[PDB]
């Protein structure tokens, strides 16, 4: 009975994903959690 | 000749530092015989600001120069950070 209360349904999702581009000056940082997972965060850049 | 001046002052040759505040160009139109296309392509284009002017009979342009000295501009030293090469904090 203690097992069914302390059982998690998932492991942690918390991804401090920062993107540095040489075309810009600021780092583009997103944090992806469990509730906001499966959500694409598109960042478009016309420079290659 | 204008594009040669901006290349010499390092304006537009970078993506992180445009340096547009280091060259301003103002063109004034004197007569009714005025090509508004040629005077617009020479003047600078900065944000929320005008640099092209068209007036007639000359004497009214002399009227704008005595009027501007009656106009007092509230100078604001707040929020000014100019890029000095001694970039320690509190600068
Ligand atoms: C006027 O023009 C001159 C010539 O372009 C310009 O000189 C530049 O000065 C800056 C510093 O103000 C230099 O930047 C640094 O230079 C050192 C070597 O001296 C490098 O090691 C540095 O790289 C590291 O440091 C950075 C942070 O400081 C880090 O972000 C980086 O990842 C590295 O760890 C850094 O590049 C620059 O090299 C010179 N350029 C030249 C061509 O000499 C001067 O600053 C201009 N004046 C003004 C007010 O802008």
């Amino acid at each position: 009975a203690q097992y069914q209360k302390d059982a998690p349904d998932h492991q942690e999702l918390n991804l401090d994903v920062s993107l540095q581009l040489p075309s810009r000056s600021s780092k583009i940082t997103h944090r992806i959690h469990w509730e906001s997972a499966s959500l694409l965060r598109s960042e478009e850049t016309k420079e290659n | 000749v204008i594009d040669e001046i901006r290349d010499l002052l390092y304006i537009g040759k970078d993506r992180k530092n445009p340096r547009e505040d280091y060259l301003d160009v103002y063109v004034f139109g004197v007569g009714p015989l005025v090509n508004q296309v040629n005077i617009n392509a020479l003047a600078s284009k900065k944000d929320n600001e005008q640099h092209v002017f068209k007036v007639k009979d000359m004497e009214n342009l002399e009227d704008v120069f005595y009027q501007m000295i009656d106009e007092s501009q509230s100078l604001s030293l707040c929020g000014m950070v100019w890029e000095h090469r001694k970039g320690t904090d509190y600068h």
